[PDB]
RNA sequence: GCAGCCCGCAGGGGCGGCGAAAGCGUGAAACCACCGGGGCGCCCACUUGUGGGCCCCGUCUUGAAACACGGACCAAGGAGUG
RNA sequence: GCGCACAACUGCGGGCGCCUAGUGGGCCGCCGCUGGUAAGCAGCGCCGGCAAUGAGGACACAACCUCGUGCGCGGGCAAGGGA
RNA sequence: GUGGUAGGAGGGCGCGCCGGCGCCGCAGAAGCGCAUGCGUGCGCAUGCGUGGAGGCACCCGCGGCGCAGAUCUUGGUGGCAG
C-alpha cells in the first residue's frame, strides 16, 4: 500500500508515498458517531423564550361560583382581552409552560483522546474507495483515492486555472454534481438564512506550507481544511463516513505527525497513541474457517427430523403396532 | 327444472346457536318427514342448495349436510355462502347425493 | 479466504447428506426391529395374563380366593379445571404433571403416590390401567419429552429448561435410555412391569393431552363416582372415562 | 474491510412502497405457496363401487337433471359414462360426475364392452344448462345404443321406465327412499 | 399475471375504527387503544368492537402484496426502472404523486420497454 | 380588471367584459340550502334487512349505564420540562 | 491425608445481586369465628375470587357455577339445560 | 406460550427543525376534498378534483413532538327558535 503524489499535471506520479497509519486504522463506526454527536452541538447557539412572555398581566383566579374555570383571567374590562384566560400553557397569549432557557447544556463533553481516535478514524474512512463511492462521490475518473497532489499546488493564483486542475483529476463530475444540486431547503429554515442546500464535494486539505485558499474557495463543491485543525464537520459531514479528500503534499506528509505511527507517540500532539482494536486480523467472523478452529469444532448435529404431529391418527401411524394385541 | 323433482325440499329453521350467541356458518334445516335423528342419518353428506334471486337473476348457494342435530332430525349445514336470517322459514332442497366437506 | 468458506460449507454438506443417510437407516432398522420386539413382548403380556387367570380359577378349584399383584402405576385424568384450587393441591397437580383438565399420566403405585393421589381426589379420576388401556393410551396419544442435544458426537452437552414435546419415535427412545429400550412397546413393557425403568419411562412421556369425553361425563362431574360424579377412585373402571376420551 | 458495516445507508436499489416490506421473497415465498395450495387441496374422491354396468340410474343435476338413463362405464377425473338410449328418451351420450347419478335397483342385462371413443362425447357440467349441438356420427355409439333397447324390450314396462322424468317419490319415511 | 400466486388471506374484512368515532366527528376514525377505567372496549365485553391484536396479523410473507403476487416500488425517475429490468415478474411498478407529466410519460415509455407494468399511466 | 345591452327607485340581477387564474392566496371542520341516493348508532353474519351481540364516555371509587361529577358542536391551542 | 460413597417418592433448572414503579380506602365467597336483636352491619383467621377476569350458564346481575381468555376452522364437551 | 387495571419494559408510527444523502415540482409542490389500495395497529401509498410554490424519502441530531375530556383556552357554529 504505497500512494503516488501527482503534479497538477494531474498524470504524472511524482512522489510514492508510504499510507500513513492513520489511514490503517480500523474504523469505530460507532466512535466517530458518538464524537460527531458532541462536535456537532460546539456551535448550538442558544434559544429561548422571552422571560416576560405570556406572564404581562395582573391575571387572577376568579374563583369558583362564577360558573367558569379557574383559570387566571385577563383583569379590567372594556376590551376584548378583559376576563379571558391569561399565565396558563393551555390558555391563548399564556405563558408556554416550563419556558426554553438559555441555561440550557448547549455543547457537549467529550473526551479529547475520544475525539481524536474518532478524528482518526474518520480519516481512514477517506482512503477507502468503497467507502468514499457510498456515501455519494463520483470517484470513477479520480486516479487513485487517496489522491494526493504536489506541493506545487500553491502556484495556481488563479481559480479558472483551479478548477482545470480538478478537471484534469478527473473531478469534473463530482463539481457539477455538487453545483447543479443546489436547490432551496425543504422546511422553514429557508426563512432562517438556511435557504440553499447543496450537496458535499471534495474537500482538500492543505498545510500552512501549500496554502491555497484563494484560488480554490470559490469553486461549488470544494471544501478547504488545515491540517492543523480538521474537524469531523469536514470529515464525516452528516455522520456519513467516507469525505472524498484531495491531499496535498504537505498536509498528507503530516499525518504522521500530528497522529504518530503505531506504538508510539505522536510528535506534534503529546501524548496521543493510535487506536488499538480488540481483533487483529480482519473480518473476524472468517477465522471460523481457520483450520485451527476448524479442527477444535465438535461435530453439530445436523439431522433435519420429521415436523411433529399431534393428531391421534398420525402418531399412531408411525408406531403401527396398537392393533396387534 | 324444478327443485322439487329431485331434491327434497327443508326449511331453514335456525343457525346453529346458544341461547343467545349465533354461529351462523352452520345453519340448521328441517327435512319434510325427517322426525328422527336416525332418518336424518340418511342426509348426513348429502348436498344441499338454497335458490335466491338477486335482481331477479337467480343465484345456487350450495353447501352440504354437515352433521345431525339433536333428536328430531334437524340436521346442520354448511353453504358457500352464509344463509341470511332473512330466509329463516324459507326452503331449501336437499340434493341425493353425497358431496365433501371440500368439494361442494 | 473465500476459499475456506466454500470448502467448508461443502464439507458439512456432505456431512449433512451422510448422517441424514444414516439417521434413516436408523430409523428403518428401528422399525424392524421394533416389529419384532412388539410380537415378542405382547406374547409376553398374554403368557402374564394368562398366568394370572390360571392362578385365579386353579384357586376357585380350591375354596381359595386370589386377586393377583395390583399394577404397578395408576392413570389419573384431571377432571376439575385450573380454577380455585388450594395450593396444595394446586402443588400435587404440578407434580403429578396434569395442568389442564382432560389430561392424564400415569403416576407409579407407590405408598407416597396413593397419598398424593388421595389429597387431590376431588380433582381427578384415577383407577387402575390393563394392559390394553395402557397401549391404547400411548399409541394413540403418545408424545415423548426430549431435551434438544446441538452435538452429534456429544449427548452429554445439552439444555435444562427446554424441552421438547414431540413425537414417541423409536429414535426419541432410543436416544433417550441410552441404547437400552428402544422401541414403543419396550418402553410400555417399563411401565406395565414396573421396573427399574419406570421413572425414566413415565418422565419420558409427555403427559396425555386426551379429548373431553364422548357422550359426556353424564352429570355432575365434579363430585365422587360413589356419589354419582365421575371424579375418584374408578377403581378398574377407569377404561369408562378414557377410552370415551382418547379420541 | 467490509465496507457494508461501515457505509451509509444505499437507497439507490428498490423503493418498495411499504418501506417495512422487504424486496421481494424470492426464497421463502415457493416454500410457503406450496405448503399453502397444498392445503387448500382438496381431498382425493373415493370412486364409488356401487354402479355396475347398466345399472338404470337417475341423473340428478346436469343437463337432463332428472331421466332415468342406465350406466356404463366409470371414466377417469371422477366421472361415469352414461346414455339413457336415445331412441328412447331423447337423451345422447353423455358423461357427468359419478355422484349425480342417485343408483335404482333395477340392472339391464348388457354384455357389450363399454370402452368406448370417449374423447369427444358432450360432458354436462352441473349448473349450466348450455345447450350443446346435436347428434353426431355415432360410430359405437349405435351399436351399444340397440344392444340396450334389446336389453329393454326383453322388460316389460322398462320402455315408459326410461321415458319418463324422475319424480320424487312421496316421501312417508326414509325407508321409502329406497329406490 | 404474478409469478407466484398469493391469495389475499387478511384475517378480517373489520376496520378497526376507533371506538365512538361513530359518534362523535372530533373522535376520528385513526385507531387509539381505549384506556379507561370502565371502557367495554378495553374490557372486551361482549358487544364492544374488537381491538386489534398480534393475532389479526396477516402471514409474513402474504404481507404488503399487491395484485396477488407483486410487490408494489415507488418510481420518482427513469433511473428507478433500471433495477426492475431484471425482476420484472416480482414488482409492480408505481409512480409517485409528485412526478410530472413530462417525466411520466419518459417512465411509461421506458417500463413498456422494460416490460414493467405500471400501476399509473 | 369594465359598465356595453335588457330589467329594477335602488341595492343589484341577467347576457356580456378583463385576465393564465385569482379577483383583499389556500379555503378544512362544525353548521346550512338544494339536489341525488339510502333509512341500525356500532360490531358480527350473509343473499342489505334480518338475526345475534351491544346502556355514556371520561373520572374518583370496594363497586358507574347510574337518580355520582365534567362533557352542545367543531377547529386550533393545551400538561413530567430545564 | 488416604479410603469408601450418592443416599425415600414425585416433579423440575436453580441461586444471588442491582435499580425502579405502582400500592399502603379494599370488597366478596367458602369454612372457622368476635361484637350485635339483627343488618346488603361491624371486626378477624385460612383459602379462593373480584378489584384487574373477559366468555358460557345463571331473566338481567363486580364476586355464584363452569371455566379462563391471540385470530380463525373442525371436533368433543363443561356448568347449565332440552313445551 | 398467548386475559389484563395501576405499573414497568421493548420495537415502531407520527410532528417541527438539523447535519447529510437519494430525489421530485408551473408538463403543477405543499395543503385540501372524495375515492381505491396497503396495514393487527399507529399510519402509509396512489387516483381524481382543487390548489399555485414549494416538497418528499431515508440516515442522523436537536425538541415547546401526537388530545375527546381539564365548569380547559381562544375562535367559529348549532339546537333551542322565527
Ligand atoms: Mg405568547
Ligand atoms: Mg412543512
Ligand atoms: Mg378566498
Ligand atoms: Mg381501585
Ligand atoms: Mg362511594
Ligand atoms: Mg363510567
Ligand atoms: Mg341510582
Ligand atoms: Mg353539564
Ligand atoms: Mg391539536
Ligand atoms: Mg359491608
Ligand atoms: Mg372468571
Ligand atoms: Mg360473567
Ligand atoms: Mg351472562
Ligand atoms: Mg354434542
Ligand atoms: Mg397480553
Ligand atoms: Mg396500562
Ligand atoms: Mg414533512
Ligand atoms: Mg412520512
Ligand atoms: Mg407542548
Ligand atoms: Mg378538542
Ligand atoms: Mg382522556
Ligand atoms: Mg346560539
Amino acid at each position: 500500500d504505497t500512494v503516488n503524489c501527482y503534479g497538477i499535471d494531474g498524470e504524472t506520479v511524482e512522489k510514492q508515498l508510504e499510507m500513513p497509519d492513520v489511514l490503517r486504522v480500523p474504523i469505530r463506526k460507532d466512535l466517530v458517531e458518538d464524537a460527531f454527536r458532541c462536535v456537532r452541538m460546539d456551535n448550538r447557539q442558544p434559544y429561548a423564550v422571552s422571560p416576560n412572555a405570556g406572564m404581562q398581566h395582573s391575571a387572577h383566579s376568579w374563583g369558583t361560583g362564577r360558573a367558569m374555570a379557574r383559570v387566571p383571567r385577563v383583569s379590567g374590562s372594556g376590551t376584548t382581552r378583559s376576563g379571558q384566560g391569561a399565565f396558563a400553557n393551555f390558555c391563548r397569549k399564556g405563558r408556554l409552560a416550563h419556558p426554553t432557557k438559555v441555561i440550557r447544556r448547549w455543547q457537549r463533553k467529550f473526551n479529547l483522546n475520544a475525539k481524536r481516535h474518532a478524528e482518526a478514524m474518520a480519516l481512514a474512512a477517506t482512503a477507502i474507495p468503497p467507502l468514499v463511492e457510498s456515501r455519494g462521490h463520483r470517484i470513477a475518473g479520480v486516479k487513485m483515492i487517496p489522491l494526493v497532489v504536489s506541493n506545487s499546488i500553491k502556484e495556481i493564483k488563479s481559480t479558472k486555472e483551479a478548477f482545470e486542475m480538478l478537471k484534469r483529476f478527473g473531478l469534473a463530475e463530482e463539481l457539477a454534481r455538487v453545483k447543479e444540486s443546489k436547490c432551496i431547503r425543504a422546511g422553514k429554515g429557508k426563512m432562517r438564512n438556511r435557504r440553499y442546500v447543496m450537496k458535499k464535494g471534495l474537500l482538500i486539505i492543505y498545510d500552512n506550507q501549500s496554502d491555497i485558499q484563494k484560488a480554490f474557495r470559490n469553486i461549488a463543491g470544494v471544501d478547504l481544511a488545515c491540517v492543523d485543525s480538521l474537524s469531523l464537520l469536514d470529515l464525516c459531514p452528516g455522520s456519513h463516513l467516507g469525505r472524498l479528500v484531495m491531499w496535498t503534499l504537505g498536509a498528507f506528509e503530516k499525518l504522521n505527525e500530528i497522529y504518530g505511527q503505531y506504538g508510539k507517540e505522536a510528535p506534534l500532539t503529546s501524548g496521543y497513541f493510535l487506536p488499538t482494536n480488540v481483533v487483529s486480523k480482519d473480518d473476524v467472523e472468517s477465522l471460523f474457517f481457520s483450520d485451527e478452529i476448524q479442527a477444535f469444532l465438535d461435530v453439530p448435529n445436523l439431522i433435519k427430523y420429521e415436523k411433529t404431529s399431534r393428531k391421534p391418527e398420525t402418531i399412531e401411524s408411525l408406531n403401527p403396532y396398537l392393533n396387534l394385541m | 327444472f324444478d327443485p322439487c323433482l329431485t331434491a327434497i325440499p327443508a326449511t331453514f329453521i335456525s343457525h346453529m346457536r346458544g341461547r343467545r350467541i349465533v354461529h351462523p356458518s352452520h345453519s340448521l334445516l328441517r327435512i319434510e318427514g325427517v322426525k328422527t335423528r336416525e332418518d336424518a342419518k340418511f342426509f348426513l353428506g348429502n348436498g344441499v342448495v338454497s335458490l335466491y334471486e338477486l335482481s331477479g337473476k337467480k343465484m345456487e348457494n350450495r353447501g352440504r349436510i354437515r352433521r345431525l342435530h339433536g333428536n328430531s332430525g334437524v340436521v346442520a349445514a354448511k353453504f358457500e355462502r352464509n344463509l341470511p336470517p332473512n330466509k329463516i322459514g324459507t326452503e331449501v332442497f336437499v340434493k341425493l347425493y353425497k358431496v365433501e366437506d371440500d368439494d361442494y | 479466504s473465500y476459499r475456506r468458506k466454500m470448502e467448508y460449507e461443502e464439507r458439512m454438506e456432505v456431512l449433512s447428506r451422510k448422517m441424514n443417510e444414516e439417521y434413516q437407516a436408523r430409523r428403518e432398522e428401528n422399525a424392524r426391529y421394533a416389529l419384532q420386539r412388539t410380537k415378542e413382548l405382547i406374547a409376553e403380556y398374554k403368557e402374564h395374563m394368562k398366568k394370572e387367570e390360571d392362578a385365579r380359577r386353579e384357586a376357585e378349584a380350591r375354596g381359595a380366593f386370589y386377586v393377583p399383584k395390583e399394577p404397578e402405576f395408576y392413570v389419573v385424568v384431571r377432571i376439575r379445571g385450573i380454577h380455585k384450587v388450594p395450593p396444595r393441591e394446586r402443588k400435587i397437580l404440578e407434580l403429578i404433571r396434569l395442568k389442564k383438565p382432560n389430561h392424564a399420566v400415569f403416576v407409579r403405585n407407590n405408598a407416597p403416590m396413593r397419598a398424593m393421589l388421595h389429597k387431590v381426589r376431588a380433582y381427578i379420576a384415577f383407577g387402575f390401567a390393563d394392559i390394553h388401556l395402557l397401549r391404547t393410551l400411548v399409541y394413540k396419544r403418545g408424545m415423548a419429552k426430549v431435551s434438544k442435544r446441538p452435538l452429534a458426537n456429544n449427548s452429554s452437552v445439552f439444555k435444562i429448561g427446554q424441552d421438547m414435546r414431540l413425537n414417541l419415535t423409536n429414535e426419541a427412545i432410543e436416544d433417550h435410555f441410552g441404547g437400552r429400550i428402544r422401541c414403543v412397546e419396550e418402553l410400555i413393557y417399563q411401565i406395565y412391569m414396573g421396573t427399574d425403568l419406570f421413572k425414566k419411562a413415565n418422565n419420558f412421556l409427555w403427559p396425555f393431552t386426551l379429548c373431553s369425553p364422548r357422550k359426556g361425563f353424564g352429570g355432575r362431574k365434579a363430585k365422587d363416582i360413589t356419589q354419582g360424579g365421575s371424579t375418584g377412585c374408578h377403581y378398574d373402571k377407569i377404561g369408562n372415562l378414557i377410552y370415551r376420551m382418547i379420541e | 474491510i467490509d465496507t457494508s458495516k461501515l457505509s451509509m445507508l444505499s437507497r439507490r436499489g428498490i423503493k418498495v412502497i411499504p418501506e417495512e416490506a422487504g424486496l421481494y421473497p424470492s426464497d421463502d415465498l415457493p416454500a410457503y405457496i406450496e405448503k399453502l395450495e397444498k392445503r387448500m387441496q382438496k381431498k382425493p374422491r373415493v370412486r364409488r363401487t356401487d354402479l355396475v354396468k347398466g345399472c338404470i340410474v337417475v341423473v340428478l343435476e346436469g343437463d337432463f337433471t332428472a331421466r332415468r338413463v342406465v350406466f356404463l362405464k366409470q371414466v377417469e377425473n371422477n366421472k361415469a359414462l352414461c346414455c339413457g338410449p336415445a331412441p328412447i328418451n331423447n337423451v345422447p351420450f353423455f358423461v357427468i360426475d359419478e355422484r349425480y347419478l342417485l343408483r335404482t335397483s333395477t340392472v339391464l342385462d348388457l354384455k357389450e364392452d363399454v370402452n368406448i371413443d370417449i374423447s369427444t362425447v358432450f360432458e354436462s357440467k352441473r349448473g349450466v344448462v348450455a345447450d350443446r349441438m346435436d347428434i353426431d356420427a355415432n360410430s359405437d355409439q349405435k351399436r351399444i345404443e340397440n344392444a340396450i333397447v334389446d336389453a329393454v324390450s326383453s322388460i316389460r314396462f322398462m320402455k315408459r321406465y326410461l321415458a319418463t322424468p324422475f319424480k320424487m317419490p312421496k316421501f312417508k319415511s326414509v325407508s321409502s327412499l329406497k329406490f | 399475471e404474478p409469478y407466484l400466486r398469493v391469495p389475499r388471506q387478511r384475517k378480517t374484512k373489520h376496520k378497526f375504527n376507533r371506538f365512538h368515532s361513530d359518534r362523535f366527528k372530533r373522535v376520528k376514525k385513526s385507531w387509539r387503544r381505549p384506556k379507561g377505567i370502565d371502557n367495554r372496549v378495553r374490557r372486551k365485553l361482549s358487544g364492544a368492537i374488537k381491538m386489534p391484536n398480534k393475532g389479526y396479523g396477516t402471514d409474513k410473507l402474504a404481507k404488503h402484496m399487491v395484485h396477488g403476487g407483486f410487490r408494489l416500488v415507488q418510481i420518482r425517475n427513469v433511473g428507478d426502472l433500471l433495477p426492475l429490468i431484471s425482476q420484472n415478474r416480482f414488482y409492480c411498478a408505481e409512480v409517485a404523486h409528485s412526478v410530472g407529466a413530462k417525466k411520466r410519460i419518459e417512465i411509461f415509455y421506458k417500463a413498456m420497454e422494460y416490460g414493467i407494468h405500471l400501476t399509473n399511466g
